[PDB]
């Protein structure tokens, strides 16, 4: 449509007039480069142009050939197992027309589109189709996906294909009343889809460790956060999540990552293996993710992006598991787009309007009912990195409320091979609170009232190690002895985990719910001992404890004969001496 | 009318020329990409007139726009059956059910109150959270704010009150005609965790019969947050001075009052950084709490009920500082004894009551009220203070003079402080407050003197 | 002309008629003192450009404003003959051999590296030192940051290691051949000493037919100092990827390439940031760094050390956040051990490098080193908490464990850190470390196995 020339070209960003009448968000092609770029702001007859890609040796005055029409965000096929980017374009189709390194005026589609997908309908002629709940599926061998058509676009379907494989950009439907459509659908950026109703969390949370989820529960449809910096042991947490954790689909996603850690992912990525799938966990995994050897405005344009694809899975029952990793390094790109613009840095050395869009990014994520009146869940995983661990930086004061919890890992906890690492004095989920009735409900009666009693073991130990137990726990008194006999357990058995036996980190709530059990049970035992003057040498040296431990070696199948058992030998070994 | 735009902006927009542009006007913009806003006019100019844009930059062009003044200012309708009904919210209220009939159609950006129309307190909220309205006594003449802190939950304490506020004829000061079971919230900002605790909340309290609850949604723009306040205000000032009632403004987190706040302060170029947060706050402010004294030749009242937490554990931030220079003194509830396990925690050391004898007195509630206010405080307090200074010296400093003052702190601990969520009227509370007032020797004490002793045991 | 010039104050020019000119672009300019001098074309428009001579500002003159186009695409050769030259600043003649070698005018900038086309580390590299090789395995394309302070010469423990380090991926069964050692160094702003105490470095011994300098003299103009490395960056490329070699680019002094940055960034319309250094920062360090990491297919890639101060190696200003987020590890300095002349000194605790097990693994630098890399962590970090107390602990409680960790402290970091500035190997590195944990019985190592030991003791 539009035609324009340039007018400034203030590094990165332009200005150039001749684009009146604009809208915003565009394809853009920057000169005859085709530097990527995107219109923004206008002002008169001339705008404000944030152009991704950097100048070289661009003239001023150039043709400026634009779409005139809104960009959108693109779905459908192709989505699930296919490389792409925040911008929304694919990875995959930039390196092999890039090569080895990027290149400028190389740009690509928004969809996997070369590739013939598989189709199989779901409508049929002359019927009409409901927004917001189907259109017809892709069965797809990694990861099963409905392309549905969006809310409100209701009205008479023709034409619609039987099975075959289809390309993208080959019809497999028409519309009858015009507005034909193919099997791309197209959803305005920061446009959310309306809810029925706003609901809250009762689906059980289970990431495949221990004290992790069954200690803090924020369930699917909270938000979490990671401080400090990412690596040095960090890294543990968020490879495993998407392994065990209760979700259907996995969303992952950077913006201004690490260089040799941020491929050591992506190459292991297919190698993590998912239980439902059997195999490969790259199928039902979305990548987006955004490092600083892209583009400038690649870490500004990341959330959006990723937020509504979330959504569209969320809309076919499917509870994704985005991980919204760098957050604090997203917006040194907002900053710097900032600088050069009357939006300059205003608060505490960062945008105020960072505040905002921090903010709604967590407010548009949930478990809720869509229109269509499926539910699923788009559980963050919140990466902050800042860097020293301080509070007086905006990122971390805001998300603190925001966000109900807090999951810090120490670095000594880590060191000695028992996995997970969390730091608990150091961690919190106010979530907590308004599960507790869903918890007991659905998972076990007697479920809450383990956890937030069993804690105390802990808290009393804490303070014990110090330099109270410094000469040895025999010269105190058996009230105190009492804390490390039970201290056992919860140490090789209830906080011991490996990342590197795969038989042991499958963990689920059956298994988790007995091993907090048989360690009440055990201090009902260990106080009734010590009250009758039982040795706390043959205590230490029951079957008993040898019993919890081979039932962490077995993943949930030889657990429930080996509960039978592991029960009833505590009850017969404190009533056998 | 004005065709035309010359800047496409975020919060606020060229507009040319103006005539008939009021300060604080409602206009309605036809984005042409079949969208609408609206927004106010303040700031009126012959040369570029800007209008506060109501959404995002995104969804706006010049192939098709209009400006249109709708009204000369900001306007909305107060029912006589906004009590007992929630109305979640603004401009059009989504409380997921019809809107009620604007009724009456006043305006909503506040109605002063005239300085020498003020008559001092009379009233006290019997509220079931012993512990603050004994001590620190809740009444109507203070708009003391409660600082959550962070690690501590702004959600959980605000929730517990709700329900937990009840009116007796005389235990109470005034009547119970004088005192609806109706309360309003007015929220400064909602988030996502203050949004999905009180879902549930809604339900159980009575959301439906006894209290209103304007808020933001969690999920409306930025510009909504400097509305809802003082439009949620308005409303009730009109039923509790002109229909006569008693009703409490339990705020939110003033946080996110700043956060929408400030990205206007940094597109107009004023003073958006006292310290990193507004210089230009309290301006805004001087009709919020404007409104939270007591009315004189009416009766019933509104009363703001600050609830705001900080954004670390130390007042270095503008966040709690800003706001204890504007209003009287502090309570707190810190996290003392959070880490333990009590619930609720409250720790009134840093505290201040600016009233605790006035909007109380003898017979008003009970005879020794006014005299146990002081006690229990001081009393307390020099126990926390022994395990200071028994520390530095050795591991002991005590004395027989300690050993009393020490156990007051054990006995106004669990069995005071902790409670549940277990309603306690001010008899129960005052009652049996002179039972551990029995852990040091009657008779002569601090403030008290032989006059409740040997009626109060 | 190219006239229309308005604020020559200091190495600003405006000029109009900059609708011939482009971005990145370079442009002789013409004056009557005979002074041919560049200075690269930004911030520009169809009227008004921003230029920024090349040296000083000196002789701009209103009679003669000309400009002879150079070109507006940036020119940059890619070179292939320089792997055994010397050149200080952008190119110039030291050792009489021609600047650069022309294949292409390639630009300053093509883009980083494409994220798939990237593979794990899988390789080592040897710097002929112990410490920083046994316990901390220095990868493949690692960007491994040295947090140098001031008031300590960063600059020679720079050099020093230059020739110590020789590779040696022997244990795994490549050559030093397949694995070149290639120095391609890019400082700016060092002083006249250090300028030639690094030339004197490599001429001492054969390394300098094999490497090529460039050092941008604290006297060559803040203009050239940034491209300084775009242009040894973009050869670079072409040097590991495209013959198979293998490069280790070596920074130093950072805080002079941020400084210059600055002021050019502050006539573009961008606004300096936190503790005065840019925040437009970011985007240009990580184009010097990302062109690090291995390869698909392409076993030569460059290896990164960039080198920066700091004050005391303090976080609480840009330099060393930034560089800490794309960079991985840090590697800071003891005021203890460079006193006492224990060289390069590398901290207990506070130092770590992210990767060490990845690119190494049995039998590749040898099976033990697994557990052996952790056991030195643990039993050097021992020491360092009775490194002073022996007469703070009295000769009233002494005992034997720790006695002994004093000595094990002593011999730890003579033998050790330091290995002066004879040449190591893995294996020669790796007997050092079993020695003196000889002195110490089997019942304080803990973090070796059973199995190591029955190896070597």
């Amino acid at each position: 449509m539009i035609q324009g020339v340039i007018q400034k070209i203030a590094g990165p960003a332009v200005i150039a007039k001749g684009m009146l009448g604009a809208r915003m968000y565009d394809i853009c092609k920057v000169g005859e480069e085709g530097l990527v770029g995107e219109i923004i702001r206008l002002d008169g007859d001339t705008a404000f142009v944030q152009v991704y890609e950097d100048t070289s040796g661009l003239k001023v005055g150039e043709p400026v050939v634009s779409t005139g029409l809104p960009l959108a965000v693109e779905l459908g096929p192709g989505m699930l197992n296919g490389i792409y980017d925040g911008i929304q374009r694919p990875l995959e189709r930039i390196r092999e027309k890039t090569g080895i390194y990027i290149t400028r005026g190389v740009v690509v589609h928004a969809l996997d589109r070369e590739k013939k997908w598989a189709w199989t309908p779901m409508v049929k002629p002359g019927d009409e189709v409901r927004g917001g709940m189907v259109l017809g599926t892709v069965p797809e061998f990694g990861f099963t996906h409905k392309i549905l058509v969006p809310p409100d676009v209701r009205g008479r379907v023709k034409e619609v294909k039987p099975a075959g494989e289809y390309t993208v950009e080959e019809p497999v439907v028409v519309l009858e009343d015009g507005t034909e459509l193919k099997m791309y659908h197209t959803w305005p950026v920061r446009r959310a889809r309306p809810v029925q109703r706003k609901l809250d969390p009762n689906t059980p949370f289970l990431t495949g460790m221990r004290i992790l989820d069954v200690l803090f529960p924020v369930a699917m449809g909270g938000t979490a956060a990671i401080p400090g910096p990412f690596g040095s042991g960090k890294t543990v947490t968020q490879q495993s999540l998407a392994k065990w954790s209760n979700a259907d689909v996995v969303v992952y996603v950077g913006c201004g990552e690490r260089g040799n850690e941020m491929t050591d992912v992506l190459v292991e990525f297919p190698e993590l293996t998912d239980p439902k799938t059997g195999g490969p966990l790259m199928h039902r995994t979305v990548l987006i993710a955004n490092t600083s050897n892209m583009p400038v405005a690649a870490r500004e344009a990341s959330i959006y992006v990723g937020v509504t694809i979330a959504e569209y899975f969320r809309d076919q029952g499917f509870s994704v598991a985005l991980m919204a990793d760098s957050t604090s390094r997203w917006a040194e790109a907002l900053r710097e787009i900032s600088s050069r613009l009357e939006e300059m840095p205003a608060e505490e050395g960062y945008p105020p309007y960072l505040a905002a869009r921090l903010a709604a990014f967590y407010e548009r994520a949930g478990k809720v009912i869509t229109l269509g009146g499926e539910e699923g869940a788009v559980t963050i995983v919140g990466a902050v990195s800042p860097p020293g661990g301080d509070m007086s930086e905006p990122v971390t004061q805001s998300t603190l409320r925001i966000v109900g919890a807090f999951w810090r890992l120490d670095a000594s906890l880590a060191f000695r091979r028992h996995f997970p690492a969390i730091n608990w004095n150091g961690s919190y989920s106010l979530f907590t609170s308004a599960l507790d009735p869903w918890y007991r409900e659905n998972v076990a009666e007697d479920y809450p009232e383990l956890r937030d009693a069993i804690s105390e073991l802990l808290q009393r130990e804490a303070g014990l190690q110090e330099i109270v137990q410094l000469v040895g726990p025999d010269a105190l008194q058996d009230a105190e002895r009492l804390v490390i006999e039970v201290g056992r357990i919860i140490r090789e058995d209830f906080l011991q985990q490996n990342a590197y036996h795969e038989v042991d980190a499958y963990c689920s709530m059956k298994k988790a719910y007995g091993i907090m059990k048989m360690i009440l049970a055990f201090y009902k035992e260990a106080e009734a001992a010590i009250k009758r003057g039982v040795s706390i040498d043959e205590i230490l040296q029951l079957p008993v404890l040898e019993r919890i431990g081979r039932a962490r070696y077995v993943s949930e199948e030889e657990f429930p004969a080996y509960f039978e058992e592991a029960m009833k030998e505590i009850q017969g070994a404190f009533k056998a001496l | 009318e004005y065709t035309g735009i010359t800047y496409i902006s975020g919060p606020l927009l060229f507009v040319e020329n103006a005539k008939d542009l009021a300060y604080g006007a409602i206009v309605d913009i036809k984005d042409g990409t079949g969208r609408v806003r609206g927004g106010q006019v303040i700031e009126v100019s012959e040369e570029y007139a800007v209008i506060q844009v109501f959404e995002e930059t995104t969804g706006l062009d010049l192939a098709t726009t209009s400006v249109s003044l709708v009204e000369d200012v900001a306007r909305l309708g107060v029912s006589k059956e906004m009590l007992g009904r929630r109305f979640n919210g603004i401009g059009k209220p989504i409380d997921g059910l019809p809107p009620i009939t604007p009724e009456k159609r006043l305006p909503i950006t506040g109605l002063p109150l005239n300085p020498v129309a003020r008559r001092k307190p009379e009233q006290f909220i019997q509220t079931g959270i012993s512990t603050i309205d004994v001590m620190n006594t809740l009444v109507r003449g203070q708009k003391l704010p409660i600082f959550s802190g962070s690690g501590l939950p702004a959600n959980e304490i605000a929730a517990q009150i709700a329900r937990q506020a009840t009116v007796r004829p005389d235990l109470s000061g005034e009547g119970e005609k004088e005192e609806p079971f109706a309360v309003v919230f007015a929220a400064m900002g909602i988030t996502q965790r203050e949004l999905s605790y009180f879902i549930q909340e809604f339900e159980r309290t009575g959301a439906l019969s006894r209290s209103v609850l304007f808020l933001n949604k969690a999920d409306d723009p930025t510009i909504e947050r400097i509305l809802t306040p003082r439009m949620a205000l308005t409303v009730a000032e009109y039923l509790a001075f002109e229909h006569d009632y008693h009703v409490l403004v339990i705020l939110t987190d003033m946080t996110n009052y700043c956060e929408a706040l400030r990205e206007i302060g940094a597109a107009r170029e004023e003073i958006p950084g006292r310290r990193g947060y507004p210089g230009y706050m309290y301006t805004d402010l001087a009709t919020i709490y404007e409104r939270a004294g007591v009315v004189e030749g009416k009766k019933g009242s509104v009363t703001q009920i600050p609830i705001l937490s900080m954004p670390d554990d130390d007042r270095t931030h503008p966040i709690p500082d800003l706001t204890g220079y504007i209003t009287e003194g502090q309570i707190q509830l810190s996290r003392e004894l959070h880490r333990k396990g009590i619930y609720p925690p409250i720790d009134p050391l840093p505290s201040l009551s600016r009233l605790m004898n006035n909007g109380v007195g003898k017979g008003k509630t009970r005879e020794d009220h006014k005299q146990v206010s002081d006690q229990l405080y001081s009393a307390y307090a020099n126990g926390v203070d022994i395990r200071k200074l028994v520390a530095i010296i050795g591991e002991d400093a005590l004395t027989e003079n300690d050993r009393r003052y020490l156990q007051f702190a054990d006995a106004f601990e669990r069995f005071f402080i902790n409670q549940g969520q277990q309603n306690r009227s001010i008899e129960e509370s005052l009652q049996i407050a002179w039972a551990l007032l029995s852990m040091l020797p009657q008779g002569e004490l601090k403030r008290i003197s032989k006059d409740h002793i040997g009626k109060y045991y």
